[PDB]
RNA sequence: UGAAACUGCGAAUGGCUCAUUAAAUCAGUUAUCGUUUAUUUGAUAGUUACAUGGUAUAACUGUGGUAAUUCUAGAGCUAAUACAUGCUUAAAAUCUCGACCCUUUGGAAGAGAUGUAUUUAUUAGAUAAAAAAUCAAUGUCUUCGGACUCUUUGAUGAUUCAUAAUAACUUUUCGAAUCGCAUGGCCUUGUGCUGGCGAUGGUUCAUUCAAAUUUCUGCCCUAUCAACUUUCG
């Protein structure tokens, strides 16, 4: 099907070169799966070898990591709001590798007031003696609570969905974030 | 201008901490090429983002290492060598002339002009016709 | 009113026997899939209901002022 | 069919997994021996080292 | 013993020919820290009704169709190392919560989790010659003024390597419901519990047969071919 063959191009003098044999199965290319927001639908895909390839059509949840506090939680994928490969993926709602969506901070958030106990925004003793414990980690840059008086932080997307089936990234950070948000807004 | 471009530029799998308050907003990793090749200065308090710097990004050196002399640096990251050598017919008992010209990377820790003679050491296949690596720079 | 909080119950009393007959259905293998499934469903349906009734009460932030407040 | 055959090689399996895991604790846990053995006779020599060089 | 048939395997080797192809194939020489690898060989898995679940069908019987194919329809059976389900195991350790105890310097009954594979995030994966001052935590004793009486692994020239740990993740991958030989020991005498030789199957690591790209240098004639490549890479 789709040759990924480097005797079909030209050579580095821009000279053509002539075919040389029928494209074979050990160097075949697959049509890509354009990954919507949907309920769950994950396509099997035979590789060579004895091994095998999700392929993710529709998919809705994820795993996501926060980088400062250690955790990973299982949350739900709202929307794709900005893409680096393509402007027009943001129109179809693409979930690819880097692809940025917003992401809802109810589970984050559930857990912080379990971990850190301080509501955002606006009794169990050995509980109180472990918030006594963790004193000086409870402060985070403006921004990310400044996303959970709304509830959707952005995040972005590490895995590839095309080849693991999965959709697991990371929540932007005041660096990263800074500047995916100051083009955001040069965009908007 | 390390964020000018589209996407943001980083290490892969490095992380900095906002929690705990660093004197430097950007831990750098780096590498050491082997064979004796003395990293430079640059690529350690550098702040620029490649991922086919040998220093700085993913990229092993491995194989074949030539030495050549630039000719054109005229284009993004990337110059090209030249190699001349002496090539033996043997039915006329003596040598003629040729040159091959490789494309070569080149991480933005050098200053290569064109004049300069580089040495470049074989890695993995960067480009369509780019296989190669400069690590060592000198100024001619 | 009265006939939008009987059709989400009678949504809520299909809903249930749907879950159970899926939860009874599953093997050892797809539980954790099956369970995951009858929550969203539950989310879902959760989540139609309220908006549901958001809508039968009503007929009868942004990154500027994040970088404005970062800068 | 139940025979006695089948309940004997169930036994065998059973008796296999059993005695291949208590072989390779024993194995690991002489190895332990040994590494803090040689852990002892190298901490030996950093002090011998310590007191040639403090002489 | 064994026609047929199911299942496993092979049929991707061998054999032939030289049409295309002029940095193409190829020759010598590298590389894979850039990958897949049925088989062989060696290791590898106490963590998930068990005197052993379930269902289809072929082969076969019977009825058929057409000029004709290694064509097959309907009906009636029944198997697995087919298909699809589905339990079992030892101690110990460590973390998440934690009923109560009292106000110190806090410590705890109890509950849950911790095999392997997938995916993400983070951390460890160190090695030049010696020292002192402070605050905590501890193992500590008080002449309650005081201070110490005891902790630190591999490889490569090179790595984000090998590997380990944490948070989870997943149409939950694997963790034997198989078969041939001799049939043995231990008694509370149940037809109870143990018990060998070796064929197949299986996750992963390594090896092997390989494959795939890949580095340097090399090709016959032609200027009556001097500029070629980029909308279509
Ligand atoms: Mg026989
Ligand atoms: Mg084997």
């Amino acid at each position: 099907g789709i040759s990924r063959d480097s005797r079909h191009k030209r050579s580095a003098t821009g000279a053509k070169r002539a075919q040389f044999r029928k494209k074979r199965k050990f160097e075949l290319g697959r049509q890509p799966a354009n990954t919507k927001i949907g309920a769950k639908r994950i396509h099997s895909v035979r590789t060579r070898g004895g091994n095998k390839k999700y392929r993710a059509l529709r998919i809705e949840t994820g795993n996501f990591s926060w980088a400062s506090e250690g955790i990973s939680k299982k949350t739900r994928i709202a929307g794709v709001v900005y893409h680096p490969s393509n402007n027009e993926l943001v129109r179809t709602n693409t979930l690819t590798k880097a692809a940025i969506v917003q992401i809802d901070a109810t589970p984050f958030r559930q857990w912080f007031e379990a971990h850190y106990g301080q509501t955002l925004g606006k009794k169990s003793k050995n509980a109180e003696r472990k918030w006594a414990a963790r004193a000086a980690s409870a402060k985070i840059e403006s921004s990310v609570e400044s996303q959970f008086s709304a509830g959707r932080l952005y995040a972005c997307i590490s895995s590839r969905p095309g080849q693991s089936g999965r959709c697991d990234g990371y929540i932007l950070e005041g660096e990263e974030l800074a500047f995916y948000l100051r083009r955001l807004t040069a965009k908007k | 201008t390390v964020q000018s471009e589209r996407a943001f530029q980083k290490q892969p799998h490095i992380f900095n901490n906002p929690k705990v308050k660093t004197s430097k907003r950007t831990k750098r990793w780096y590498k050491n090429a082997g064979l004796g090749f003395k990293t430079p200065k640059t690529a350690i308090e550098g702040s620029y983002i490649d991922k086919k710097c040998p220093f700085t990004g993913l990229v092993s050196i491995r194989g074949k290492i030539l030495t050549g002399t630039v000719v054109s640096t005229k284009m993004h990251r990337t110059i090209v060598i030249r190699r001349a050598y002496l090539h033996y017919i043997p039915k006329y008992n003596r040598y003629e002339k040729r040159h091959k010209n490789v494309p070569v990377h080149v991480s933005p820790a050098f200053r290569v002009q064109v004049g300069d003679i580089v040495t470049v050491g074989q890695c993995r296949p960067i480009s369509k016709t780019v296989r190669f690596n400069v690590v060592k720079v000198s100024a001619a | 009113m009265e006939d939008i909080l009987a059709r989400h119950r009678k949504e809520n009393k299909d809903l249930q026997n749907k879950i159970t007959g899926m939860k009874k259905q599953a093997t050892k293998s797809k539980r954790k899939e099956v369970n995951s499934k009858c929550l969203d469903l539950q989310d879902k349906l959760k989540t139609k209901q309220e908006n549901e009734i958001r809508d039968w009460k009503i007929a009868n932030v942004t990154p500027e002022k994040l970088l404005e407040q970062l800068s | 069919l139940v025979t006695p055959q089948r309940l004997q090689r169930k036994r065998h399996q059973r008796a296999l997994k059993v005695r291949n895991a208590q072989a390779q604790r024993e194995a690991a846990a002489e190895y332990a021996q040994l590494l803090a053995k040689r852990l002892s006779e190298r901490k030996a020599e950093k002090a011998e080292i310590r007191k040639r060089r403090a002489s």
